[PDB]
């Protein structure tokens, strides 16, 4: 009985475009993150921000 | 953050709604506010009172 809230795809720039808005609609849950390490560092830094 | 829409009714006091002729573009429509009347309660009525 999984509860898959949403699917997020940050195709464009992370800290510039509308991507942040998507990252802002995530609530307290488990985040399955799939990306390369170089950009995963940026994604996790933005998530901490 | 998705907190503005048809379901959220932001209600704010006269402190932010002063100077009604100037409206920032980031104020959502339907922003309920209360203020001292400047339309019906005229200046002559003010002086007379």
């Amino acid at each position: 009985g999984w509860d898959m809230q949403n699917v997020i795809t940050l195709d464009t720039s992370f800290e510039d475009a509308k991507t942040q808005v998507q990252l802002k609609k995530i609530h307290s849950s488990v985040i399955l993150l799939y990306c390369s390490k170089d950009e995963a560092v940026l994604i996790l830094s933005e998530a901490r921000s | 953050l998705g907190l503005t829409g048809y379901d959220f009714f932001w209600i704010v006091p006269s402190l932010v709604s002063g100077n009604t002729e100037l409206i920032p573009k980031e104020f959502p429509s339907g922003l309920i506010s209360v203020s001292y009347d400047d339309w019906d309660y005229s200046l002559e009525a003010r002086v007379r009172d």
